[PDB]
């Protein structure tokens, strides 16, 4: 931001000529050559040059002394050749950016082999196998020809690797399948600049190690700006990332190849080479015909005779091939040549007389049905363009390289993408059609550099001969470019503007500043600081700008100003700030230049008809140069007075014959005139990515038709057809005389949908094509559609769309994935009210798929909506459900909400107790409003309260007034407070341990989830603390367990949340807790604590709240006054709306909240860093720097080394920190009190941790309300009980007169944040889709006994109130007796159905029903009952522990366990030798995680923080899986998998593989302490314990305190001597009772819970005895005991036989590995 | 007298396309909708039609070719004198610039029989002091032939494209009317015995208030101006809940894309 600057013309600084420039004024020749003269022409003879005799007498590098890993990349190949040879060490042993220079085809791209190959070496493991998935390399190559041909190659010198080359190709979703198992991308530069401009989620390109840029001179193009971009971006992002990139350049020999070095970041000294001319693999005699006749006639018969004679040099005695430059000049100048032969009786010396070549050609010919081939073939000549046949072109290549064809007249195409060398190769003339200039030009540099490399056949050769011939005034250019003098340019000027734009839609560059220094980067920097005089600047601007600072910045100033007028970037001249916006990121990634999206967005309308669409299409700027050419007017007008669109404009107009052009393209017209030809190639090879372009934009603003007509003429563009045809063309397979046949019968597509093969070929008039139409018929895509509509309020309605596929798959013709757009439009069909992408994977051809959206209505309501879903690629694929309305069912319009009453504040001394009072008197002086208004009913009634009231109201003070009055009543009362979520129950045990047991000194306990700790605990203390599970588990057994119906208060926080996501749970505890007091006959009373609730009448009735105890407050009336700002953001693409609320972060903390704490709150744990550096960025660059510190920079350098992210200390001392779940909870600790203490400002926090972040904030920002779930691979909108907890935290009762909220989200979700943050929530019950386990666990405990039990039990629960407010939402068509009775049946018919079929319960007289065995156990145990199905269905009478460990991982808990993380791939990769293996990995999976982290578990593996927290979950569920499985075998009597289950359980506790040592169990054992005590062969706890204690001292090699933990375990172990006695041993009787009573005594009383530290939940020991037969492998009687000092325990049997049999008898612990014993009798 | 020094070659210039450049257009017309109002007595009932199929109905017409919807509405609840018209039904049809060609069979679908039928509507390209005796003998022929039509209850809209503009005027038959377009053949420009008594202008409003909706044939489209051939006066169709495309879009005439395709 320099003000002085001023406005370039860059169209004035721009090289017009492209690669055809020349910088150099003076051209010199090698030594021996000359000019002779002709009539009309020149000619050039510049002589072969010798091999440089080797000077640094460096012999070839034989393969044999590369590095071994190396060597099968060359495999038959004795040496490398001379240049990779002095390129070996650069390329193999080092990691040097490289730019080789060296003659088209001396070795270079041998020179890449060896770099790819030192990357490929980098991740080759000890196994020799390479971790495939570690990396990427991008081979960067200029034409598609060349692309294709190095993916063979490449693929093919690097098989015995396993490594996979391929091709980046069009498609955009399903392709980056194939891109994650490719290891080398082979693309050209415009596709990597256009996937690394996407950027985005799921990207590749973080592996990218070694990028590749071949021919690196298109630097000189009129391309070269693509490889700009991707250097620049390339190097740049190696900073921001610290992740290196090698770059290697290749080059030809000419001028600036340092200031290439330079750009590349070359070390010359170390990674730059250049090879001259004279290392040319065979010699080049080069010859340079100039034509002076300018007169056109005349000029090409010069040409066609100076053609002729040079080939009459060569005829007979060496292959000819000439290059012409259009596909039908191929066959014009052959048959010019064989004509002048056969006219000069020439033709004779091609062919010798009897050849048997003349016969293989004679033969090839008339088998060959190329018309001009076979005209040619016979006399030795041929031709080969793209535009004819594969098997054709193998023909000519073949054919030639049999030395058969004599003379080859060829394209381009063949120099770049076949290999086929020829001794002699003739240019014919150097003029080229480009319809994007519009005119003819000269050829590409490159283009001329690759055919002429074609002279000379490498190992058949001794000297090539290239003969180019060209206008005469020409001579010098091509005299340059062939002799190593033609200096490359930097194009960049000319795409200046595009190209910046990529960088700001990028956030690359957000400034002015940072556009500078991007363009430091630039090629055309370095030649600006090299050659100013070439750029426009003079050398006194240099002298006085040495960095060219200021000529930079007038260059992205103009850039800017350019790209600000056309509305793609919103530019702040006085700042310099570049503003990203929806209209530039759509030209970046469609690759449109910025004067194309100008003019759509200038012309689009919603009213758009098809011929405005193309008119528009034909105005783009791609095609600004295009002409209509008088010789082209009668071509035109006989198509313009025939297209089937309408054309506006006159034919003299250009934009008429593009539009004209496209709809032939369409049509599939073949065109007469050449350039019309090649005009209507280069407008359709845009049309589609143009179309597109224009797709995405009118479809994202809602325009129904015109989305409509665009993405069809996006599918008419690529399927080259209209809509109007058989959409069976799409079939190629199918025959067009078929399908043209069936267009004449013009009867309706659709009908052949009801007839059978039979009726099909009779309606056609083609019996055969009966069944084959039908099989294709039905391989047409189709889908099924119906809806759930489900009103949310008057004017939200959510509706459930079920996709239902209609059709067989086959992956010849559907891949594997379908893609289509749902849209829902609305009355008109003109506003898509809401839009998706839907994509229908293989997988799941045959599965129905569930959608969910919201859509806003109104009061009339409107008759209908429409909900279209239709094909992304498939032209006439779709269909069309209209959603009528006539029978909506609205839910009641919500009450309105309780007067906030206007009382004198409550003082504290209201509640009247001086030991009460003690709580609260020191925090402030008076409750607040709300707690003023509902205290007289909580603390003076025992009348159930509601109160609603938004998060920061003080409802747990509301709480707290219950359990004082309850302590008033009953001096060991009993109150259980649920809360939702683990965090917040965590919170709540810290305060009111404070409050109820330092200072009241009542017994507060936190529910653990360990059923007898949890017993326990709710005995004996007077406030139980508990999540919903874990009140669930404890209160099913409420008829057995006295504690649980001798409760005095139920207190629910949170309670809106049964709506939610885990709400049923909550639901069923609290119908469970009514019904209860309904049973015992003294009441239990309830409080519920809630948001705001639009229908909290409904859930006062639930809990049986009277209205008069019913305190339902709404938004308006929170203590704290909330000023909430909703800013809608219209980005769709997430990344970059994410950078479009950059500076807005930034500037609503200076708005709202200069001086005050501020918490924003981001997406994932990636954006906390970046928008914490952000805000910093931001700061310094603004006049308030460092404005968010407040304790001095030296007060918290003691915090600070306490930290072990490095950036968190950078951004912490500049007054923000950040949280998110991969920090150590110390350093979440530090960063908090840093943050409450105020000596930082603002706090980045992850979304994740809205519910356990112990701060508040003055002003709260939610930056984007939508996060990125890796499982299903798309973005999952915030919940709004999140979004809610987010506002919450902006609440500081103590401190701010108000919170203040800013919610930046995506513009289509503006209106439904206003609407459920505003007005208050309407709640649903979900409990109807999650009834199985209740049901089971009702039927296990006899509260159902029946079906009729079953509906009594639902009218207990708020699923059942709601039913009749709101009876639409549950698929209730009315809300009569009869209706509700039916549905509530059908409902528990469905439930029963389930669990019987699953064989959980049975089912007697369809009447009755009664827990099985496997009901029971997932009852008792807490485990879904698909999981316990599963189990009874994988586990077998032999099973092992990886199957154990499979089993388990598979189990249903584990499907919701977190994904993201990648290094999952790396533990599978260490999964080669982790000890348990199976089968096939995915790396997506839920349940694979869990399997691996298992895995990690027994192996004492650290892991991420992140990966740390979800091993620590999968161990919270493992026990009690692996019980469930114990308790399935022993069910089903099979030993051998019991006692292996048994053994697991230690496993898991103690971290422990099946055979360690039982040393690793001991406190600080490492191998070395355990290979001594087995060297002394102790190899037993109890022999540590027996040792004397010095003698174990010297062996140990111990700390003192490390013994004492040795000693704490010994002591806590196991010391358990059994007795076992079979009474009535005496007499044997078969089938009759075995009483086996086996005592346990414990040598020293049990001293606490388990020692298992690398476990996380606090057990208790336990054991289970066992009777089973091992010959037999039964398991015969099993015991479940827990053990203090001493016990006795039953076993029950019934004997086989009189046979005096033999049994084993174990007693195995879950908890302790080594202290099993096994008995025999 | 130039027969060699002089030659010149014909030029096809066909019409549909400016008559399609023309229709691309018509949206501008809907923000310019007025209705007559010299009818005074209020005797009669009064029709209410909804702005958003009127608008529809306009944007999927032809400048030349008449185009016609049938009319199905009711009262509201407690105003018998009221008929709200809520649907538009387009069924297969053609027309000229003086009168439409229907199917004998009138709309039949579930979704209709809670309506009455109110009439019909029709484009128009000039607007008229007085309703036309072709559309008199359309009413008059229909409701012979379909009692659900009472007289004095169905009505004719027009729908006159004035410039820049519309023009909406409704009609309802008389007694004599009925039986006058009942017997009528000659359907000129001015057969024997027609009368300016034979029709009386019914008070009609444009609403914002409520929506209307469009059914249309399940398996073709309605415009058959491209195809009129394959139209029958006895063609049968059933209908569907769903927006009527457009007069030129593609569907209507796909010769003209098979055609060209062919070349
Ligand atoms: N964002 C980004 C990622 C990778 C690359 S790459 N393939 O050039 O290193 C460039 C930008
Ligand atoms: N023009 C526009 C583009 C995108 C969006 S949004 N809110 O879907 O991303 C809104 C308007």
């Amino acid at each position: 931001a320099l003000a002085p600057r001023q406005v370039l013309d860059l169209e004035d600084l721009v090289f017009t000529q492209g690669s055809h420039f020349m910088a150099n004024k003076r051209c010199q020749l090698p030594d021996g050559s000359f000019r002779r003269q002709r009539k009309g022409y020149e000619e050039v003879h510049v002589p072969a040059l010798k091999p440089k005799p080797f000077g640094s007498e460096e012999q070839l590098l034989p393969v044999e002394k590369l590095p071994k890993y190396a060597q099968a990349g060359f495999e038959g190949f004795k040496t490398l050749n001379r240049i990779q040879s002095k390129l070996y060490r650069a390329a193999l042993e080092t990691d040097e950016n490289l730019l080789l220079c060296a003659p088209t085809g001396a070795g270079k791209t041998n020179v890449a082999l060896m770099c790819m190959l030192r990357e490929i070496g980098k991740h080759i493991n000890m196994d020799g196998t390479i971790n495939v998935d570690d990396f990427k390399i991008i081979y960067i190559a200029p034409m598609r020809s060349l692309v294709q041909e190095m993916v063979g190659s490449f693929g093919k010198r690097l098989a015995t690797y396993g490594i996979t080359v391929a091709e980046l190709t069009g498609d955009h979703q399903l392709c980056k399948e194939e891109i994650s198992a490719t290891q080398i991308i082979v693309c050209t530069p415009e596709k990597w600049d256009i996937i690394t401009r996407k950027g985005g989620e799921r990207t590749y390109t973080q592996l990218v190690r070694l990028i590749i840029l071949d021919e690196i001179h298109l630097l000189h193009d009129d391309r070269g700006p693509v490889l700009e971009a991707l250097v620049a971006r390339a190097i740049r992002n190696i900073e921001m990332t610290q992740e290196d990139v090698r770059l290697i350049g290749l080059s030809a020999t000419l001028p600036n190849y340092e200031d290439v070095a330079t750009f590349l970041r070359v070390d010359p000294a170390k990674g730059l080479f250049y090879f001259d001319n004279s290392f040319r693999p065979v010699p080049l005699e080069q010859t340079y015909v100039g034509i002076t006749e300018k007169k056109a006639i005349k000029r090409f018969q010069i040409m066609n005779e100076i053609v002729y004679e040079k080939i009459m040099e060569h005829a007979g005695k060496n292959q000819v091939l000439v290059f012409v430059h259009s596909r039908k000049e191929t066959g014009k100048t052959a048959r010019a040549i064989r004509d002048m032969c056969l006219e000069k009786d020439t033709l004779g010396l091609f062919l010798r007389e009897g050849s048997a070549s003349t016969e293989v050609l004679r033969t090839e010919a008339e088998q060959c049905k190329n018309l001009e081939l076979k005209d040619l073939l016979p006399y030795g000549f041929a031709i080969h363009h793209a535009g004819m046949t594969r098997v054709d072109r193998t023909l000519v290549e073949d054919l030639f390289a049999d030395k058969h064809i004599q003379v080859l007249v060829s394209t381009a195409t063949l120099a770049w993408g076949v290999n086929l060398p020829a001794h002699t190769v003739i240019i014919k003339g150097t003029q080229v059609y480009s319809p994007e200039k519009g005119r003819w030009t000269e050829l590409g540099a490159l283009d001329i550099l690759q055919m002429l490399g074609r002279a000379g056949r490498p190992q058949y050769d001794t000297k090539g001969e290239g003969i180019l011939i060209t206008s005469h005034g020409e001579l010098q250019y091509y005299l340059s470019l062939l002799n190593q003098q033609l200096p490359i340019e930097s194009q960049m000027v000319s795409k200046l503007p595009d190209m910046l734009n990529a960088e700001i839609v990028l956030g690359n560059v957000q400034n002015a500043k940072d556009a500078v220094n991007w363009l430091g980067y630039a090629y055309l920097y370095i030649r600006m600081l090299r050659s100013p005089t070439l750029y426009g600047i003079s050398h006194d601007d240099l002298k006085g700008d040495p960095l060219l600072d200021q000529r930079r910045l007038d260059l992205v100033h103009t850039a800017a100003l350019m790209l600000d007028k056309n509305n793609l970037v919103k530019y702040d001249k006085k700042t310099g700030n570049f503003q990203v916006t929806e209209l530039g990121r759509i030209a970046s990634h469609y690759y449109i230049t910025n004067d194309t999206v100008q003019t759509y967005n200038q012309l689009l309308k919603p009213t758009l008809s098809e011929i405005e669409l193309f008119r528009v299409f034909s105005l783009s700027s791609e095609f600004k140069n295009i002409t209509v050419r008088e010789e082209e007017k009668l071509e035109l007008q006989k198509l313009l007075e025939r297209v089937p669109i309408p054309v506006k404009e006159s034919i003299e107009e250009p934009s008429a014959k593009i539009n004209v052009l496209l709809q032939a393209f369409i049509s599939q017209l073949k065109l007469e005139g050449f350039a019309l030809m090649a005009d209507m190639v280069y407008v359709t090879q845009s049309a589609g990515r143009l179309m597109r372009a224009i797709f995405e934009i009118v479809l994202n603003r809602g325009w129904a038709q015109l989305t409509d007509k665009t993405l069809n003429l996006c599918k008419m563009i690529d399927k080259r057809m209209w809509q109007s045809m058989c959409p069976l063309r799409q079939f190629r397979k199918l025959p067009e005389e078929v399908v043209k046949k069936i267009e004449k019968k013009n009867f309706p597509f659709e009908r052949l949908y009801d007839l059978n093969h039979n009726e099909i070929g009779e309606l056609i008039r083609m019996p055969k094509m009966g069944k084959t139409i039908h099989k294709y018929v039905h391989l047409f895509p189709k889908l099924e559609l119906s809806v759930h509509l489900q009103p949310i309020t008057r004017s939200t309605l959510k509706v459930e769309l079920t996709i239902t596929p209609d059709f067989q798959w086959d992956e010849k013709v559907h891949g594997s994935s379908e893609a289509f757009w749902i849209l829902v439009e609305d009355v008109d069909s003109e506003v898509i009210l809401h839009h998706e992408y839907f994509l229908l994977k293989a997988k799941y051809a045959q599965d129905e798929h569930l959608i969910t959206f919201f859509v806003p209505v109104f009061e009339p309501l409107p008759p209908q909506y429409f909900i279209r879903v239709v094909s992304d690629r498939w032209l006439s694929c779709e269909t069309q459900l209209p959603v009528s309305f006539r029978h909506l069912i609205l839910p009641e319009k919500y009450p309105p909400p309780t007067e906030l009453l206007d009382l004198q504040p409550l003082p504290v001394s209201a509640l009247r107790n001086s030991a009460f009072e003690s709580l609260y008197q020191d925090k402030f002086p008076f409750f607040n409003p709300i707690q003023t208004q509902v205290f007289n009913t909580v603390y003076n009634s025992d009348d159930n309260v509601f109160v609603g009231a938004p998060t920061g109201s003080g409802k747990t003070i509301c709480a707290e007034f219950a359990i004082l009055r309850m302590l008033l009543q009953s001096s060991e009362g009993r109150c259980v407070y649920i809360t939702p979520m683990e965090a917040l129950a965590e919170q709540v045990y810290m305060d009111w341990y404070e409050k109820f047991q330092d200072r009241l000194n009542k017994k507060v306990v936190l529910l653990t989830g360990e059923t007898s700790t949890d017993l326990k605990l709710l005995g004996k203390g007077n406030i139980i603390i508990s999540t919903p599970e874990k009140w669930d588990i404890l209160s099913r057994r409420w008829k057995q367990r006295k504690n649980v119906q001798n409760i005095n208060l139920f207190v629910v926080d949170e309670v809106h949340l049964i709506g939610g996501e885990n709400g049923p749970v909550l639901e069923v505890i609290c119908s469970r807790m009514r019904y209860i007091s309904s049973q015992i006959e003294r009441p239990i009373r309830i409080v519920a604590l809630s948001s705001s609730l639009s229908n909290a009448k409904d859930v006062a009735h639930w809990l049986g709240c009277s209205a008069t105890s019913t305190f339902n407050f709404h938004p308006n009336v929170r203590p704290v006054p909330l000023e909430l700002h909703i800013q809608g953001f219209n980005i769709s693409h997430t990344q970059t709306r994410l950078l479009s609320m950059a500076k807005p972060v930034y500037h609503a903390i200076t708005k709202h909240s200069p001086k005050k704490p501020v918490i924003v709150f981001v997406p994932s744990r990636k954006q906390t860093r970046l928008t914490a550096i952000d805000i910093l960025t931001t700061c310094a660059a603004d006049i308030q720097r460092q404005r968010f510190l407040h304790c001095t920079e030296k007060d918290l350098i003691p915090y600070l080394e306490k930290l072990s992210d490095s950036t968190l200390k950078e951004t912490l001392l500049n007054g923000v920190g950040y949280l998110h779940e991969g920090l150590s909870p110390m350093e979440r600790r530090l960063v908090e009190q840093l943050f409450s203490s105020g000596a930082i400002q603002v706090v980045v926090a992850s979304r994740s941790l809205c519910w356990g972040m112990n701060v508040a904030a003055h002003l709260v920002i939610i930056m984007d309300t939508q996060y990125y779930n890796g499982k299903i691979h798309a973005y999952v909108d915030y919940p709004i009980y999140d979004v809610l907890q987010m506002v919450g935290h902006a609440n500081r009762p103590l401190q701010d007169d108000e919170g203040r909220c800013v919610i930046m989200c995506q513009g289509s979700k503006k209106d439904f944040f206003k609407k459920f943050l505003y007005e208050p929530l309407p709640v649903e019950s979900h409990l109807d889709h999650c009834m199985h386990d209740h049901f089971n666990a009702e039927i296990v405990t006899k509260t159902i006994e029946n079906k009729q039990d079953a509906v009594d039990y639902l009218t207990w629960t708020f699923l059942y109130r709601r039913m009749t407010q709101n009876p639409n939402y549950y698929n209730l068509q009315g809300i009569s007796h009869r209706h509700l009775s039916d549905h509530l049946s059908e409902l528990v018919e469905q439930t029963l159905s389930d669990l019987e079929q699953s064989k959980c319960i049975s089912i007697e007289d369809e009447m009755d029903v009664a827990p099985l065995n496997l009901g029971m156990i997932a009852a008792y145990y807490y485990i879904n009952y698909t999981t316990i199905e599963l189990f009874s269905m994988s586990l077998n009478a032999k099973t092992k522990v990886r199957g154990l460990i499979e089993i388990i991982s598979n189990a249903a808990e584990y499907e919701n366990i977190p994904i993201r993380h990648h290094e999952d791939n790396l533990l599978r990769q260490l999964a080669q030798k982790v000890p348990h293996k199976l089968n096939n990995p995915k790396f997506n999976d839920p349940h694979v995680k869990t399997n691996l982290l298992l895995q990690a578990h027994l192996s004492r593996m650290q892991l991420s923080a992140e990966l740390q927290s979800d091993t620590e979950e999968i161990l919270s569920k493992a026990i009690r899986l692996i019980q469930a499985c114990v308790d399935v075998l022993s069910s089903n009597g099979w030993l051998s998998p019991a006692l292996a289950a048994m053994e697991l359980a230690q496993m898991v506790t103690q971290a422990m593989w099946s055979k360690d040592s039982y040393l690793k169990q001991l406190p600080h054992f490492t191998s070395e302490h355990i290979k001594r005590c087995t060297d002394k062969g102790v190899e037993s706890v109890f022999d540590i314990m027996e040792m004397e204690d010095e003698e174990r001292n010297a062996l140990l090699q111990l700390t003192d305190s490390q013994i004492a933990d040795v000693a704490r375990f010994c002591n806590r172990y196991p010391n358990i001597e059994l007795s076992y006695e079979v009474v009535d041993k005496d007499s044997i009787r078969s089938g009759g009772p075995v009483v086996v009573l086996v005592q346990l005594e414990r040598e020293e009383e049990v001293t606490g819970p388990v020692i298992a530290p690398l476990f996380p939940q606090k057990r208790e020991e336990g054991w289970w005895v066992v009777i089973g037969d091992a010959k037999s492998n039964s398991l015969i009687s099993i015991k479940r005991l827990t053990l203090q000092q001493k016990a006795k325990v039953k076993l029950d049997f019934v004997a086989p036989a009189t046979g005096a049999h033999n049994y084993t008898l174990y007693f195995m612990s879950d908890a302790y590995m080594g202290c099993d014993q096994e008995y025999k009798f | 007298g130039p027969l060699g020094s002089m030659t010149q070659t014909f030029s096809s210039k066909t019409e549909w396309r400016v008559r399609a450049i023309s229709a691309a257009n018509l949206h501008l017309r809907t923000n310019h909708i007025y209705v007559s109002s010299d009818d005074i007595k209020e005797t009669g009932y009064t029709y209410i039609l909804p702005k958003n199929v009127l608008k529809k109905f306009i944007c999927i017409s032809d400048l030349r070719a008449q185009i016609a919807g049938y009319l199905y509405g009711v009262s509201p609840p407690d105003n018998p004198q009221v008929k709200e018209i809520r649907c538009i039904v387009m069924v297969p049809q053609w027309g000229t610039h003086q009168t439409v060609h229907l199917p004998g069979q009138l709309p039949q679908h579930e979704y209709l029989k809670e309506m009455e039928p109110l009439g019909w509507i029709h484009t128009q390209p000039n607007e008229s002091p007085q309703l036309s005796p072709q559309d008199v003998t359309t009413h008059a022929k229909i409701m012979a032939d379909n009692p659900s039509w009472d007289g004095e209850k169905t009505i004719i809209i027009t729908c006159s494209f004035t410039p820049g503009s519309c023009t909406l005027t409704a009609y309802k038959l008389t007694p004599s009317g009925y039986e006058w377009g009942r017997q009528n053949t000659d359907k000129g420009n001015n057969p024997k015995g027609y009368l300016p008594s034979h029709y009386e202008r019914v008070q009609m409003l444009l609403s914002d208030r409520f929506l209307g909706f469009f059914m249309v044939p399940a398996q073709s489209s309605w415009n058959y101006n491209f195809m009129g051939v394959r139209h029958d006066p006895n063609m049968k169709y059933e209908l569907q809940l769903a927006n009527p495309k457009e007069f030129y879009h593609e569907v209507h005439r796909p010769s003209h894309f098979l055609n060209f395709a062919l070349l």
